[PDB]
């Protein structure tokens, strides 16, 4: 059948080597149609590890980070430190639900061990530096979606929706 | 710090005209709480035709109202013509449930407003009819038959507010006050309580009516989905001023118990010139624009 | 504070009482008594205020100014009342008792529940810190009683068992201590579990049918049939009078309420309903 | 509250209504149901109970039929419609006392078998008379209404 | 380009059944070019209805492979109702062009420069002229009759808008409209005048915004409600030709053709100049083409703001037009009283009335060539987008519905109430401002005193300037009343209900032309009150006992004469007004007074006539699960067992859902197809799985392709697979895949049921405050509710013995004199009845009429028969309520509602028992003490868990208080164990049916003293 995997957008450039996938299938969970992002995933209870970016599972309901699922599996360098599960296609809190789900979907997750030796108090942070995502599209959003520079005539449109939508939490440690 | 208003008896918070009986609100408006507190702190020398100026001078920033039943905290939640009291443990997954799928949406929300609804376990609506008698005939004086639907409490209930200033929180302790409408009574008690402030989440709960400056009314309304996920928007009067014996004002407001999206904050922050900025800062000072996070008990004002 | 002092008092029904409410066909009784919120009989604060105001205006036609400005002037409404009554809470209703192999054979007892005592303790707590209204012993008794909630409790420790209102068998136990009697009546007080207590109390109310008869032929007039509920003699309600600091309140509380023992409450006074004795809890206990 | 008593009365009436095989015995029991509750609440429970047992012809065969009713539901009461109707009403009262924990079922079944303990049953019932009369009125009136509704007027 | 569907609409005539397989293109048209089919009409057809993939796409356009020689027509909702065509036919070819000469009596007299006017001219009469030619409604398909042919024609032409929108390059739209607070708007009232005009406002405001659509995109653009039987579209076409230019002896072939099939009663639309009944719902959805004209030419645009803003601005423009017309008419009657004041207030508070008291939600989903065309023709799953887009629309609507904005929040009332700069006529309020007694929410602008003198105190306040307008205002505005701007605008529209024509004709006349048309004629319209209804049978009595009891009242103007022409929308008023008792008097002064009461009653004592009871019966009816009925969910079938939430994991009710559509699919076909599909069903647990059973039933297909060969390819390779996976779609994700034809069929049924519902309610003494068919809000007298409900609930399905207006009443069908039309038999329908005093504030009455039904369709559960076991059905409850009582009567006691022709007689049977008992109560056979005695018998009958024992108990309770010791009133036994569950709501509803019957009779007899 099909499967997917998770990518995140921190205030860090820790997404360079994550997976070996560009398309995987032929159609995608998250879409690119001229009014910003679509089918964007929000996962609560996972906070980021900015340097060598990971996400630690906390015990917080409002500690939330957003991410994107595209068909593939990371690097064949995992299955010891990540997680992965196959949900019945509707266990996903994803903003701007547009396409009909496939009644099933397998998705991996970049996981971090709790590191139960530190007094971790997180902090939520907002995305800044319009340049940062204006070239994270150079990093992944064109690597994962070749559509960049080909369809969307309003680049700053997606720039500003990434400004306004995405904001997440950090371990700050 | 924290103020518990414990009604000694059924209460009456008259709303929406008097014209079977006149209905009572569930949660008293912040103007009522501010007016009771100013009634305590009053001095008959600061009079001015601006009721809210003389009221902001008498006290400090007051944070919105919710329900403490028996240690539990209940909070208002409305879907549109549907008020309910829920414990915050059912507000957690609410934003997830908001843009969740359709049939799951109705399943969850109607399970919340009906079975998880703790309103009727707490609140009874008690119609009271009174008359007036002329002291010589001993028969009902003509035209004096009034009715009102009081708000009776099945179990002991408190209204919870948070006040910033701690000086007044000394001469507020253990005061018996004339809380509400037709001469009903409640006791105030003050206790030190710890509450976070100003968290940057996406979905807040309007603990109090969020006012709208009557300038961005068309702006705020013609695209309503951008600011409130669920709740009610209504024109409300601001009450009745004791000094000049008139109604106060009428403003469109987001009724308490509504779910607001983070965007609303910036919106309100961009549509207020200095004049009405000061006006609505006073309004928030007496307690209108209070937000709480669906995460935990953490409050914040919109402007302040 | 603007409620500087409080006067807790008891309302002893000398005759049967009928403080009416909205007559309607949903309660198998045309003219029901005022129900509180739990189905218990209550007296609304407005009824108390109006009745006592009328009584005082009649009995002291010179203190009329004090009475007007403490309990609210009618012809010049511009000034709030310096006095305020809380709703009268049912404190004890008399019940017929059949003793079962006990020491003192009684024919009637006072019956309470734990809901009613919780409300009485609410009223008492909310006024105890007024620096003159103290009555520590009363709320201490109420708290000793409330600790034992769940069990049908008797205060005078001789019953151990009884049949109430000819219909309800209940087993009673003492309070592990004498708990000096709340009221000075020589009748035991029974604090019952709420579920059975509501039944005993609702059975202690008087439901009467009344008719209108044509004077000439002693036949009943067409349609002249209805029912009313009364609250029996000996019934006790509990209420509080709250007063602000103003000086007419002082003279009111001084010589208007000291000479105030009996009062007419409720309606149907030509049927002799409504004679009430007010016991102030500032001299008794 | 005594609202389960209507269910109790329905099943007890079904028992004694099948046990009385002669229709004249049904009508006799009907008259008993309409007379004995009046008499219980006008003369007292103890006088009326003595009157019932005096008229019941409590011999060991009839008592065994009673116990079988308490258990079987195939049992049958015999013996002179007047006597059998008084014994059916005795069973009505006893069935209530059993199903309401006023009288322990084993002690009762022992009483309806031996002879020394029948006086013990009567003495115990004597000490429980206020409680029984207070508690059984709803049940007995339900029995009266059922007998008026189901057994044809003679 | 569009406006040419006349080629596509009649691509199949109303003689299709007699064509296929002998029975001895077709008649393309006598006045137009030939019909074109490359990708327009048949790509519309194979996506419009449900057959074209059900029975196979090639097997459909074959239309003879499993052919049937007979012509049956099953019900769209109930496959198990067989209806034949008998033997009657449309007259043969030697007389065919007979009726074509009627296709040119109104199409050629009106010059055809206007194509849109030809369509809209022909769109209403294509149905009505053929039911004059007695064509008996040949079904859409012969091999699978599941729609009447017109529900296919209008459907293919309505989604032809999408077809043409996709013709050019890329666009296509679904538009929906939902007014925001109809329930609360309606509640705002005082006089039953406000109620009727406010419901008419909710209807007509919404009608205005689509008069634009029907003139610009022509008719048929509307999906809901279908404009095939509309009391508004007929009136609009009529008064539109009245403008276009008619002669009074040329077009009446349409006027009187409408007069009978719509507006069955004599009180016509052309005698009031307004449709007398507000019938338009508050929710209307549309399908739209991507092209738009700004004059003579179309041009498309991609912005999704294309239609929402136009709808909103037109909706506001309608309110502007109507308030300016009110200003004009009030200026005209500057002296005629109560209109000086309307003019004065419309002059004072002008910028307040700039905003409409009703808001609307408007959502919009679009569609592209992608997922509907592959390269230049269709692709797979193309029948799967219309339901997809419609579910998108419904989900966006119900997502928005989570937020309720009140219209009062639109107004800028801050500076008005912060300072004393609020204009107040009458009592200058001491408290800044007062609230209006008709909304309670807004500040009042007109404040009339209660009374101290009542003649100068309303002049010393300046609400009137002369002594002659004192009566003129005191008649329309009662003492102690305080009106807001909106309340006064409504009461003004009520004093003269013909101004709404401005908002009704829909950008066809000028406001001044119509205000000048109706400013000349003085037609005193009358609208009943609640006091009028609470005296109906009084009036009815005085008509017979004319003057034998009118001797003290001859000079009291109650036995006077009819004045000139006072005619009303209330059909009872319009056949009892001239008999000799003036019906325009208001009983609040005569017998419902407090001074003249001891007099009229004293006159009636010596004349021994019934004293009027101060009680009417507000009757509201709401359908059950209509939304997901239109969205394909099977919940309106299994009301109570399956629910809306059950459609989040619909596989979980596999046993109870697969049991249903199983017999709904195969029982819908006719011919050998009935055996073709009844094997591919349940083909996952067959020992055969999906796409594996593909060529496991192949025989019945291949054994038929070699039966009548005309198509080039007898090789299938795809035809079994697409059909089987089609059914797999509809059952795995179990629904009935909704198509345009489905929507049009159910909407047409809604309209036909609407008009027959009107016929029923005025067959009683009812006064229709609103009737959407699916819903209803009337005001009947208390003594006519039961027979109404029993009739109504049955009529809604189609059941009863009378030719109602001019159409028959079958079992699940309505026949318009020869033509069988489908109905809603499966559709449950709840009711609510409130016995109200005339003096009760109408606000509370309307509000709890709404709340009772809304929350009781949810809370109430009752033991329902289902396959022998007993579930808890939810809806189908007729709730009753007195001042303190309440009662519930189930209406179906079975799930599904109907599956056999006999099952119809079970519909609304409990209330029928209530009728047959109410009859014998007052006929002097059973006492009323039957209702006091019952509390003695109730506990035993409740606790009785056995049939014969309860039989004897109820029989004894009847006998013990019978007046004649022989009455035999056999209460049925199914009424014996049915319980009523009521969870988490503080009402007191008895949990057993007989107690509810007793309480129903108690409530109804309470409002008779
Ligand atoms: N013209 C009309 N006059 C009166 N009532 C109407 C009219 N059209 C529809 N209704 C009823 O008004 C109600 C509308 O349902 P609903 O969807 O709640 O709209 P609402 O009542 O305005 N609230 P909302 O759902 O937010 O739109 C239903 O009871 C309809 O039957
Ligand atoms: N898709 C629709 N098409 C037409 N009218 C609709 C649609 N959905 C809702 N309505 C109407 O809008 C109102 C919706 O309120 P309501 O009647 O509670 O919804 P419902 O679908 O009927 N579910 P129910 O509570 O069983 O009636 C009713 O007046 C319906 O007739
Ligand atoms: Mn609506
Ligand atoms: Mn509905
Ligand atoms: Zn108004």
């Amino acid at each position: 059948s099909t499967q997917r995997e998770y990518v995140f957008i921190p205030i860090t450039n820790s997404i360079t080597i994550d997976v070996k996938i560009t398309i995987g299938g032929s159609d995608h969970i998250t879409n690119i149609d001229e009014r910003g992002i679509h089918n964007v995933l929000v996962i609560t209870g996972y906070a980021v590890d900015e340097k060598n970016g990971r996400l630690v599972p906390t015990l917080d309901p409002c500690d939330y980070v957003k991410g994107i699922l595209v068909a593939g599996t990371p690097q064949q360098a995992q299955s010891n430190d990540f997680l992965t599960l196959k949900l019945p296609a509707n266990k996903l809190y994803l903003i701007r639900k547009k396409g009909n789900i496939s009644d099933d979907l397998k998705i991996y997750i970049p996981y971090s061990s709790p590191d139960a030796r530190n007094s971790m108090k997180t902090k939520p942070v907002s995305i800044s530096d319009d340049t940062i995502v204006n070239n994270i599209i150079k990093e992944v959003f064109d690597k994962i979606y070749n559509i960049t520079q080909k369809e969307k005539v309003k680049i700053e449109k997606v720039k500003e929706d990434i400004k306004e939508l995405f904001s997440y939490y950090a371990l700050e440690q | 710090k924290r103020v518990l208003i414990k009604p000694l008896e059924p209460l009456m918070f008259r709303s929406q005209g008097e014209f079977t009986a006149a209905q009572s609100l569930i949660i008293p408006r912040p103007s009522t709480i501010a007016g009771m507190l100013g009634y305590i702190l009053f001095n008959k020398s600061s009079g001015t035709g601006d009721w809210l100026s003389d009221l902001t001078n008498l006290l400090a920033t007051i944070y919105g109202t919710f329900i403490e039943t028996n240690g539990e905290y209940l909070f208002p939640l409305r879907m549109g013509n549907h008020l309910a009291l829920v414990d915050q443990q059912h507000l957690i997954n609410l934003p997830t449930l908001l843009e969740k799928e359709y049939e799951r949406r109705e399943k969850g929300i109607y399970e919340l407003f009906y079975d998880k609804n703790k309103l009727f376990q707490i609140i009874n609506h008690q119609d009271r009819i009174g008359i007036s008698i002329d002291k010589s005939t001993r028969t009902v004086k003509e035209h004096y038959l009034y009715s009102a639907r009081y708000l009776a409490f099945k179990k002991e209930v408190n209204y919870v507010i948070f006040i910033d200033n701690d000086a007044i929180s000394d001469k507020i302790n253990g005061k018996i006050v004339n809380f509400g409408g037709e001469n009903r009574i409640a006791k105030l008690e003050v206790d030190d309580y710890k509450v976070d402030t100003s968290i940057e989440e996406e979905y807040y709960l309007a603990l109090s009516p969020i006012l709208i400056p009557d300038e961005a009314l068309d702006n705020f309304l013609d695209n309503i989905s951008d600011y409130v996920a669920m709740g009610k928007v209504d024109k409300i009067s601001l009450g009745f001023d004791i000094a000049n014996t008139k109604r106060k004002e009428m403003l469109t407001a987001i009724l308490e118990g509504s779910i607001v999206k983070r965007s609303i904050i910036d919106f309100i922050k961009n549509e207020i010139k200095n004049d009405l900025r000061y006006r609505f800062s006073k309004y928030e000072k007496i307690g209108y624009n209070t937000l709480m996070s669906l995460c935990k008990l953490a409050l914040r004002k919109i402007l302040s | 504070p603007y409620y500087a002092f409080a006067e807790p008092f008891f309302i002893h029904a000398i005759t049967h009482l009928h403080v009416g409410s909205g007559s309607s066909v949903e309660e198998e009784i045309a003219l029901p008594f005022q129900r509180d919120e739990l189905g218990y009989p209550t007296i609304y604060a407005s009824s108390l205020k109006g009745a006592i105001k009328s009584f005082l205006l009649k009995e002291f036609p010179d203190k009329r100014d004090v009475i007007y400005k403490v309990l609210g002037e009618d012809e010049n409404p511009e000034e709030a009342s310096l006095g305020t009554f809380l709703d009268a809470i049912l404190f004890a209703i008399p019940s017929r008792i059949i003793e079962i192999d006990s020491a003192k054979p009684y024919v009637w007892v006072y019956v309470t529940t734990y809901e009613l005592l919780k409300k009485v303790k609410l009223y008492l707590d909310s006024i105890s810190q007024l620096s003159n209204a103290s009555f520590s012993n009363l709320k201490n008794k109420i708290d000793t009683i409330l600790a034992k909630e769940g069990k049908n409790i008797t205060l005078d420790s001789d019953l151990k068992s009884a049949i109430l209102n000819e219909d309800f068998y209940v087993e009673l136990e003492a309070l592990n201590n004498k708990i000096p009697s709340i009221i000075n009546a020589g009748v035991p007080l029974l604090v019952l579990e709420d579920s059975i207590g509501r039944e005993v109390i609702n059975r202690s109310l008087i439901r009467v049918r009344r008719i209108r008869i044509d004077r000439d032929k002693k036949v009943v007039e067409t349609g002249g049939l209805w029912s009313e509920e009364y609250v029996p003699m000996k019934t006790i309600f509990f209420s509080v009078l709250l007063g602000k600091e103003s000086k007419e309140s002082a003279i009111f509380a001084s010589c208007i309420l000291r000479n105030l023992r009996y009062v007419i409450l409720g309606g149907k006074e030509t049927i002799g309903k409504g004679i009430v004795e007010l016991r102030w809890v500032k001299d008794v206990i | 509250l005594y609202e389960e008593d209507y269910k109790l009365a329905l099943e007890a009436f079904k028992k004694v209504f099948n046990a009385l095989t002669h229709y004249g015995a049904k009508q006799a029991f009907r008259s008993r149901a309409r007379d004995l509750v009046e008499e219980i609440y006008n003369s007292g429970f103890i006088p009326t109970f003595f009157y019932i047992i005096s008229k019941a012809e409590l011999n060991s065969d009839s008592l065994d039929s009673l116990i079988s009713l308490f258990s079987s539901d195939n049992a049958i009461l015999r013996g002179s419609d007047e006597n059998v109707s008084y014994s059916a009403y005795l069973f009505i009262i006893l069935y209530y006392l059993i199903k309401r924990g006023i009288i322990e079922q084993k002690f009762l079944i022992q009483a309806l078998r031996c002879e020394k303990t029948r006086l013990d049953l009567i003495d115990k019932l004597y000490n429980l008379a206020p409680i029984i009369s207070a508690k059984i009125r709803t049940y007995l009136l339900a029995i009266k209404r059922l007998s008026e509704a189901l057994i044809e007027a003679r | 380009f569009l406006d040419y569907k006349i080629i596509a609409l009649l691509h199949d005539p109303p003689n299709k059944a007699w064509v296929i397989t002998g029975r001895a293109a077709k008649y393309i048209i006598n006045q137009l070019f030939g019909k074109n089919y490359s990708e327009k009409v048949d790509n519309a057809d194979k996506l419009a209805s449900s057959i074209d993939r059900y029975l196979g796409s090639i097997v459909y356009k074959e239309r003879s492979l499993f052919e049937n020689r007979s012509i049956f027509l099953k019900n769209i909702l109930l496959s198990n109702i067989q209806r034949d065509i008998g033997n009657l036919f449309p007259k043969d070819k030697s007389k065919l062009d007979n009726l074509i000469l009627e296709y040119k009596k109104l199409l050629n007299v009106i010059n055809k420069t206007n194509l849109i006017l030809k369509y809209q001219l022909f769109y209403l009469i294509y149905e009505l002229v053929w039911i004059d030619s007695k064509y008996e409604n040949t079904p859409s398909d012969t091999r699978n009759p599941t729609h009447t042919i017109f529900d296919h024609l209008y459907a293919t032409a309505a989604m032809m808008n999408w077809i043409l929108s996709l013709e050019k390059e890329a666009k296509g739209y679904l538009l929906g409209i939902d007014t925001i607070g109809v329930a609360d708007f309606i509640s705002k009232g005082r006089k039953t005048r406000d109620l009727w005009i406010s419901s008419y406002l909710v209807s007509a405001l919404l009608w205005y915004v689509i008069t634009w659509f029907i003139e610009e995109y022509g008719p048929d653009v509307i999906l809901f409600p279908s404009l095939r039987f509309n009391q508004f579209y007929a009136f609009y076409l009529l008064e539109k030709l009245r403008k276009e230019g008619v002669s009074e002896d040329v077009i009446d072939e349409i006027k009187e053709l409408i007069t009978k099939y719509i507006f069955n009663g004599d009180d016509l639309f052309e005698n009031l100049k307004i449709p007398p009944y507000p019938i338009i719902p508050g929710r209307i959805t549309l399908i739209l083409p991507g092209l738009i004209r700004e004059g003579e030419e179309y041009k498309k645009v991609q912005d999704d703001n294309c239609f929402i803003s136009k709808v909103k601005e037109r909706y506001n423009e309608g309110w502007r037009k109507l308030i300016e017309g009110l200003r004009c008419y009030s200026e005209r009657k500057r002296e005629d009283g109560f209109w000086n004041l309307v003019c004065r207030v419309l002059k004072l508070t002008e910028d307040l009335l700039q905003t409409t008291p009703l808001n609307i939600r408007v959502k919009q989903v679009s569609v592209t060539e992608d997922e509907i065309f592959n390269n230049n023709k269709l692709r797979s799953d193309s029948w799967k987008i219309y339901d997809n887009k419609y579910r998108q629309l419904v989900s966006e609507f119900k997502k928005s519905k989570l937020v309720k904005v009140t219209p009062e929040s639109r107004l800028k009332l801050f500076e008005l109430t912060k300072f004393d700069k609020l204009p107040q006529i009458g009592e200058k309020s001491k408290r800044g401002y007062e609230f209006c007694t008709s909304c309670g929410v807004l500040p009042a602008v007109v404040i009339m005193p209660k009374e101290d003198e009542l003649e100068k105190k309303l002049i010393d306040l300046g609400i009137a300037r002369d002594e002659k307008d004192v009566r003129s205002i005191k008649n329309m505005i009662s003492p102690g009343e305080r009106l807001c701007p909106w309340c006064l605008v409504k009461r003004a529209l009520g004093a003269e209900p013909r101004l709404m024509r401005i908002l009704l004709l829909g950008d066809l006349y000028s406001v001044e032309k119509i205000v000048n048309e109706i400013v000349s004629r003085d037609v005193k319209i009358e609208i009943p009150s609640t006091s009028d209804i609470a005296s109906i049978k009084t009036f009815e009595e005085m008509i017979e006992k004319k003057n034998e009891i009118c001797e003290d009242l001859k000079e009291e103007e109650v036995c006077e004469k009819p004045s000139e022409s006072v005619l009303s929308m209330w059909q009872w008023f319009n056949k009892n007004y001239y008999n000799g008792i003036n019906l325009t008097i208001d009983p609040e002064e005569y017998w419902f007074s407090e001074k003249r009461r001891r007099y009229y009653f004293s006159v009636f004592r010596r004349h021994r006539i019934t004293f009027p009871s101060p009680y009417y019966a507000l009757v509201r009816a709401d359908s059950d699960y209509l939304g997901d009925l239109l969205e394909g969910k099977l919940t309106p079938y299994l009301a109570g067992i399956i629910d809306s939430g059950d459609y989040a994991n619909i596989s979980e009710k596999k046993e109870e859902v697969n049991k249903l559509l199983e017999e709904y699919l195969v029982n819908a076909g006719s011919g050998s197809i009935v055996d073709y599909v009844k094997t591919v069903l349940k083909c996952i647990r067959e020992n055969l799985n999906k796409c594996s059973c593909a060529e496991k039933i192949y025989s019945n297909e291949v054994a038929k392709v070699m039966f009548r060969v005309n198509v080039e390819k007898a090789n299938v390779e795809e035809e079994v697979k697409n059909s089987l996976e089609y059914f797999e779609t509809i059952l795995n994700e179990g629904r009935i895949i909704v198509t345009p034809a489905w929507h049009v069929s159910i909407s047409s049924a809604l309209n036909r049921g609407l008009l027959v519902e009107l016929e029923l309610v005025n067959k009683h003494k009812g006064f229709v405050i609103y009737a959407g068919g699916d819903d209803l809000l009337a005001m009947l007298p208390v003594d006519e509710v039961l027979d109404f409900i029993k009739e109504s609930r049955r009529a809604f399905a189609g059941f009863g013995t009378e030719k109602l207006g001019n159409m028959c009443l079958e079992n699940g069908f309505v026949r318009i004199n020869n033509a069988y039309y489908p109905s809603l038999p499966i559709v449950g329908r709840s009711y609510s009845v409130i016995i109200a005093h005339y003096a009760d504030p109408l606000f509370f009455v309307i509000n709890d009429s709404y709340n009772l039904l809304e929350e009781g369709k949810e809370i109430i559960r009752y033991r329902v028969m289902y396959n022998g076991e007993y579930k808890d059905a939810k809806k189908d409850v007729a709730i009753f309520r007195y001042q303190g009582l309440t009662s519930v009567i189930p209406l179906s006691l079975k799930r599904p509602i109907v599956s056999s022709v006999s099952d119809f007689n079970e519909i609304a049977s409990i209330i029928d028992v209530i009728l047959e008992l109410k009859k014998r109560i007052d006929e002097g056979r059973i006492s009323v003490s039957l209702l006091y005695d019952y509390e003695k018998y109730k506990h035993l009958i409740v606790a009785s868990d056995e049939k014969y024992l309860t039989e004897f108990l109820v029989k004894d309770w009847i006998k013990r208080n019978s007046l004649r010791k022989h009455v035999e009133f056999t209460i049925d036994e199914k009424l014996y164990g049915v319980r009523l569950t009521i969870e988490n709501y503080p009402i007191k509803i008895p949990n057993d049916l007989i107690s509810n019957i007793v309480y129903t009779l108690r409530i109804i007899y309470g409002g008779e003293k």
